[PDB]
RNA sequence: AAGG
RNA sequence: AAGGUAAGUAU
RNA sequence: ACGAUACAGAGAAGAUUAGCAUGGCCCCUGCGCAAGGAUGACA
RNA sequence: AGCUUUGCGCAGUGGCAGUAUCGUAGCCAAUGAGGUCUAUCCGAGGCGCGAUUAUUGCUAAUU
């Protein structure tokens, strides 16, 4: 009977906004207020009625003007190499690998009370740039770690701090030196002799994790967190290039020693090997689960390594255009990927285990292990000398090592 | 995305499902579709419910309370029982609460044993992967004994717990990570007396980067 | 933003959480109490007398009491004066 | 309601001491301490009322 | 969308793991409710992480949190969510900061371990 | 009123010093808010009562009215119920004039309890369902103080 | 309010005002003379006594807490320096803290439970408050320990306590102050006393 | 039912 | 002189 | 216009009474739901 | 494969207290309710209003 109706009507879910409420008394025609109905009343009702019922091409051949040379250079000097008797090379190499063993913590130098998320050795080998989340970027002197000049830096936490390639050797230091990227996007140079920016670079709306001069030194890559990463020239003064092929955001940006290419590693678990003389995809890394963290090109010109949270440092070979071989570095998410600087001697990798370790370029095999620090290495750094070695990280301290 | 409730919200739910229930019962017992309820009686009740009764006839008295006791005891027993998970029905909730999605991704740890000769321990090893579905390989050489294991992370942590804690020459965590995909099967306890076969095997997965690392980490061990 | 409900089952938008969760376990003891209580104030007589009448009262009180009120004094229960 | 700030509550369970501490101290007062100790008597022996 | 102020922010299954975690902490009484009580917990070192939510208005009174879990060394990470925070927590009111306090032979403790690492390795 | 004053302005004000020491809100746009906020929970406070209903006295009433029994009217019976004790002590004796037994209030006496013509040989017992006991929100107060 | 209305509400109380103190004061001289009456009047009478007695006491706290104590420094020093050297001159030894393990800490206790329970021993009924008081007695003497316990935290850390509310004995020569203290606080202040 |  | 009326229904 | 008569007359008191179940609180037991902890087992 | 922790239901048995249990399209509340003690410390509901045989139903009597 009504008994079995009034049963079904609490049975009946009906939506417990008044708006809600009237619309679907309006749809069913009844009245939607009766004579002091409050929103009670009319949900009481509804309930019981549901019951009843042109520089761009100017940049690219530039860049393949000055990217030519060099590439054919290299290729004669790795011919050169060949051309040195077996027996040398692997002298060299076992000379490096005892040089390697030997690496102690040099020095540890508080860069600020916050964490420091970037490490930047000068190509003089004599002054580093340390990137700091508390928004200040600060330079230091490679032998001892003392500082020396200050910047004021940005508002937000700062992503990376990098020297402009001929900084300290040839340009001056009034002119631009360094690209400090911060948490909010804005990208900010920065001179040797002035604590405040010599320019603000503009567009990013969104943050950029990662900016990096292109080893000509003329054009600036940024990376940015709205699935893109863009290229800025510094003598037009305006960004050329603002690819849009990572699925996620871009973190790391890598540029080939010969300026060929250009390899941007994102949050997209893979990466892309663009062409700076064509702006297009040439080779397209696969394989790494989550998001990549870290990349760059090897000085031999056909190997690349990135390192994902997989905690895994992929090794990928140009001239076969696949991954070659995948090492597992770390315990914990791999952040710094970096080779030696001259040639390729070794591997240096740094993740959140609070370590660092040194890996053999061909081989792949472990040599030392930076054992140190308390907190997750963010980034590390080698110097062009070669025995050099920065890793800042979340202990607020950055260290140093060398041979002894 | 699901949304807790305080305990004073759960006290107001559970107090207003058993007052409706309650009214239902009323309703139904006062229209006359159900019979009243008749008096709880106990033992210690008998008296106090039916003395008039009782003085007549003891022992029909004591077996209409006796009966309505059992009554109530049945009920429960097969309102708990007829609610009960059937034996293979357990067996299928926690035959898929241990299957993780590796849908996603799979988590790869890899361990270096210096002995593992005690045949007690491969049985561990083995029976404790499978129940786990940690999919893997174990490699035994004079010194290295690589143990790759791939699964779910909870699969991995228990796993990992299994040889750092309840099983005892020392047990080494050479790598914990992920991977795309899973790369071995079920356990085999492959015998490799020597390192060049043991590495062609772990190329044969495509995962002889673990041989490459727990090999140089025990010569460097080796060193030290 | 919809967030699963945990009494009705369905999704409501993330504005309306609080709200739909208070309206949602709300006793209709309340609304009896709340009809109960609206028969008994709008049906019980007035006890004292309206405005005007208290007015009109003091009026004739005034009248009939010139040892308080007005100009000349008569009597207690006079009103000539 | 009146906070108490000067005199006491004299219907404490224990102002009856503190009333006879005080009348005590206004003995002391009056008598002055050489007739009063003449009256309590030496505190070896003291003198009856 | 959320403040990026709020950079160490969770994902979707990363909110719910945290969720459940701090309603499992709040059963075994083990959580501290509000930015006030998170302070005094970071204060006294008896916190093993911070949850906070992104939608604080002003974010800046909860920002001093971040700086009080990095100088005491401890793990924190933003919700997207004030008002599913404080569902979590127990409270009907919403929460903008909760506490999960150190309670030793704590049954909750590989859960609070696992949850760290997730954390620490999700800020960057 | 001055504690609860205390507390919500040095809430507000914990609130506006973590909002001041990222230098934000520099014009005082959330010190503004704030202190709205704090005024009007002050008027709040000081908002004089509603108007309160008059409870008229209930009308007399004689029709039956039926009560239910069970434990709880058992346990009321035991402790309101006349007591042996309180029985024996409401009768007097007839012409046997007992003695004052207490200064302070004459014509009190015990009656019958511990006097000749009780017709008990052995004094009547303590019930002690009549036992003094404290409320339960008191002894939970009592709880508290411990 | 608006400000002609409350001022002629002011003027209409402080009439009232005068009215209901001279009434008040005459009654009261009738009640001392002897002059018959009733119970009401007297009953109206020793309220609004009880109402101007407060308000004057409220003005004499209002001045000594605004006008500060009025002993000045040299009478306090003179009548505390009499009383060091009366104290001295009979060697008096000042009573201590009661001990935990005091030896008659029971026997004061239950003097005072008795004492408090003296204003019972002839009530035919009683009242929640006079229920509740009782039943803390009983409690007390249930449990000597606890109770002392507590009396001795009170002592020892109970620096505020409860209003106490007051009543007036109405003899018709003077008033006669009554005070009713908390129950928690009447044991510890009994157990006091007797100690 | 009867009385003024 | 009072504070000392039973309230009724019938005839 | 009372009063006389015939009748009633306890002319001053919801005097109610038991049983059970709900409800509160606190365990214990069983079952279900969702999570988890610790440990044992050879070829 | 057992064992076991927490929370939520559903029942069973048992104990305790009826000066208390509820209701909140009223208000305030972890952006801090409320602070006699321990206050550079405590951390959760409070208040107002309403219902009542100090939770509410039936059953049996007298009526």
């Amino acid at each position: 009977a009504e008994f079995e109706r009034r049963k079904r009507a609490r049975q009946i879910n009906v939506s417990t906004d008044d708006s809600e409420v009237k619309a679907c008394l309006r749809a069913l025609g009844e009245p939607i207020t009766l004579f002091g109905e409050g929103p009670a009343e009319r949900r009481e009702r509804l309930r019981n009625i549901l019951s009843v019922v042109n520089s761009l091409k100017v940049a690219r051949l530039w860049i393949a003007n000055y990217s030519l040379p060099r590439a054919m250079k290299r290729l004669e000097e790795a011919r050169l190499h060949k051309e040195i008797p077996e027996t040398t090379r692997t002298s060299q190499m076992q000379e490096l690998h005892k040089s390697l063993r030997s690496l102690n913590n040099f020095c540890s130098q508080i860069g600020d009370d916050r964490p420091i998320s970037y490490c930047h050795f000068s190509p003089n080998s004599k002054m580093l740039a340390t990137a700091c989340w508390s928004g200040l970027c600060k330079l230091w002197s490679v032998p001892d770690c003392n500082l020396l000049h200050t910047l004021r830096g940005h508002n937000t936490n700062v992503g990376a701090i990098v020297f402009h390639p001929k900084s300290t050797v040839s340009l001056d230091p009034k002119d631009v030196n360094l690209a400090s990227c911060a948490a909010d996007g804005s990208v900010k140079l920065w001179s040797l002799d002035s604590d405040e920016p010599v320019a603000d670079i503009e567009g990013h709306t969104v943050r950029v994790a990662r900016v990096m001069w292109h080893p000509s030194g003329r054009f600036l890559g940024t990376t940015c967190y709205d699935r893109s990463w863009r290229l800025w020239d510094l003598e037009a003064q305006e960004e050329i290039l603002h690819q849009e092929g990572h699925s996620m955001g871009v973190y790391d940006i890598a540029f080939h020693q010969d300026g060929s290419l250009a390899g941007t590693g994102g949050l997209d678990a893979f990466g892309r090997v663009w062409d700076l003389r064509t702006g297009r995809c040439i080779m397209f890394l696969e394989g790494h689960l989550k998001e990549i963290y870290g990349i760059n090109f090897s000085p031999n010109g056909y190997h690349i390594a990135t390192g994902s949270g997989d905690n895994t440092c992929k090794v990928w070979d140009l001239r076969q255009r696949r991954c070659v071989y995948t090492i597992p570095a770390h315990q914990n998410l791999v952040t710094g990927v970096k080779f030696e600087p001259i040639h390729g001697n070794f591997l240096l990798t740094g993740a959140y285990d609070n370590t660092a370790k040194i890996w053999t370029h061909p081989g792949w095999s472990p040599l030392k292990t930076l054992a140190g620090h308390e907190g997750k290495v963010m980034g590390l750094d080698i110097s062009s000398d070669g025995q050099l070695i920065a890793t800042c990280s979340y202990d607020r301290t950055f260290k140093l090592w060398m041979a002894e | 995305l699901g949304v807790y409730l305080t305990k004073k919200e759960q006290k107001k739910l559970r107090r207003q499902t058993r007052r409706e229930a309650q009214k239902e019962l009323q309703e139904k017992v006062r229209l006359g579709l159900m019979p009243p309820p008749e008096p709880k009686v106990r033992i210690s009740n008998l008296m106090r419910v039916l003395g008039t009764e009782a003085v007549q006839d003891p022992t029909k008295v004591e077996a209409h309370v006796r009966a309505q006791m059992a009554k109530r005891q049945k009920a429960h027993e097969e309102a708990n029982a007829a609610r009960k998970l059937t034996a293979e029905q357990r067996k299928v909730k926690k035959i898929k609460k241990l299957k993780e999605d590796i849908s996603q991704g799979v988590h790869i740890s890899v361990y270096r044993v210096r002995n593992l000769s005690n045949p007690a321990k491969k049985f561990k090893i083995e029976a404790n992967a499978g129940q786990l579905y940690l999919t893997g390989v174990v490699v035994l050489h004079k010194d290295v004994n690589v143990v790759v294991v791939e699964g779910g992370p909870k699969a991995q942590k228990k796993f990992k717990r299994l040889m750092l804690h309840r099983i005892k020459n020392k047990c080494v965590l050479v790598w914990e990570g992920t991977a795309k995909d899973r790369s071995f099967g079920e356990m085999k306890f492959k015998q490799c007396p020597t390192e060049n076969m043991a590495r062609e095997h772990f190329k044969k997965h495509g995962a002889e980067h673990y041989w490459d690392l727990a090999l140089s980490e025990s010569v460097l061990e080796s060193t030290d | 933003e919809y967030l699963v409900s945990p009494i009705t089952g369905e999704k409501i938008p993330a504005s309306k959480m609080q709200e739909h969760m208070r309206i949602g376990l709300l006793d209709p003891r309340w609304l009896e109490q709340r009809d109960r209580s609206i028969r008994e104030k709008q049906s019980d007589d007035e006890v004292y007398a309206p405005g005007l009448d208290i007015e009109s009262s003091l009026k004739q009180l005034a009248e009939r009491r010139t040892d308080i009120f007005g100009v000349e004094e008569t009597a207690i229960g006079k009103k000539i004066g | 309601n009146h906070t108490n700030s000067y005199g006491i509550i004299r219907g404490l369970q224990f102002a009856s001491f503190i009333v006879q501490y005080y009348g005590l101290v206004m003995d002391l007062l009056v008598l002055g301490l050489h007739r009063a100790s003449e009256m309590a008597g030496p505190p070896q022996m003291p003198n009856d009322f | 969308d959320v403040n990026p102020k709020a950079y160490p922010l969770a994902d979707a299954h990363l909110t719910k793991k945290l969720l459940d975690l701090v309603q499992q902490s709040c059963n075994y009484k083990q959580l501290r409710k509000g930015a006030n009580e998170a302070t005094k917990t970071l204060n006294r070192g008896i916190s093993e992480f911070i949850v906070m939510a992104a939608d604080a208005e002003p974010l800046e009174i909860i920002l001093h949190l971040p700086l009080l879990c990095e100088d005491k060394n401890v793990p924190y990470v933003f919700v997207r969510s004030k008002q599913a925070l404080g569902r979590a927590c127990g409270v009907s009111r919403p929460v903008i900061a909760c506490s999960v306090t150190i309670k030793e032979g704590s049954q909750l403790k590989q859960q609070i371990q696992s949850i760290q690492q997730s954390i620490e390795r999700l800020l960057v | 009123l001055r504690r609860k004053a205390a507390r919500l302005v040095a809430a507000k004000c914990t609130l506006a010093a973590r909002v001041d020491s990222f230098h934000e809100s520099t014009e005082g746009k959330v010190g503004y808010e704030l202190k709205d906020e704090i005024e009007r929970k002050f008027d709040k406070w000081q908002e004089p009562p509603p108007v309160k209903q008059v409870k008229p006295l209930p009308a007399p009433l004689d029709g039956q009215r039926k009560k239910r029994g069970g434990r709880r009217y058992r346990k009321m019976k035991e402790r309101l119920g006349l007591t042996e004790i309180r029985k024996q002590a409401n009768r007097m004796s007839f012409g046997e004039i007992e003695e004052d037994a207490y200064q302070e209030d004459l014509g009190f006496s015990l009656g019958h309890l511990g006097k000749s013509g009780s017709g008990r040989v052995r004094q009547t017992q303590v019930n002690e369902a009549t036992k003094a006991r404290i409320s339960k929100t008191l002894q939970r107060t009592l709880q508290k103080q411990s | 309010l608006p400000t002609p209305i409350e001022n002629m509400i002011l003027r209409y109380v402080k009439a009232k005002a005068d009215w209901w103190t001279n009434t008040a004061h005459y009654n009261r001289e009738r009640i001392r003379r002897g002059a018959t009456v009733d119970k009401t009047v007297c009953k109206k009478n020793l309220g609004r006594l009880t109402r101007l007695y407060l308000k004057a006491e409220q003005e004499r706290q209002h001045n000594y807490l605004k006008d500060g104590p009025y002993i000045t420094a040299e009478e306090a020093v003179a009548v505390y320096t009499t009383t060091v050297h009366w104290l001295e001159s009979r060697r008096f030894s000042p009573i201590p803290f009661p001990p935990l393990s005091y030896k008659h800490d029971t026997k004061l206790l239950i003097l005072a439970l008795e004492r408090l329970k003296e204003a019972y021993s002839v009530k035919s009924r009683l009242n929640q408050s006079q229920r509740e008081e009782l039943g803390l007695i009983e409690q007390a003497y249930d449990n000597p320990h606890e109770a002392l316990s507590r009396i001795k935290r009170h002592l020892l850390t109970q620096r505020a306590f409860k209003e106490v509310g007051i009543e007036f004995m109405d003899l018709y020569s003077h008033l006669v102050p009554v005070y009713d203290v908390e129950p928690l606080e009447k044991i510890t202040d009994a157990y006091l006393d007797q100690y």
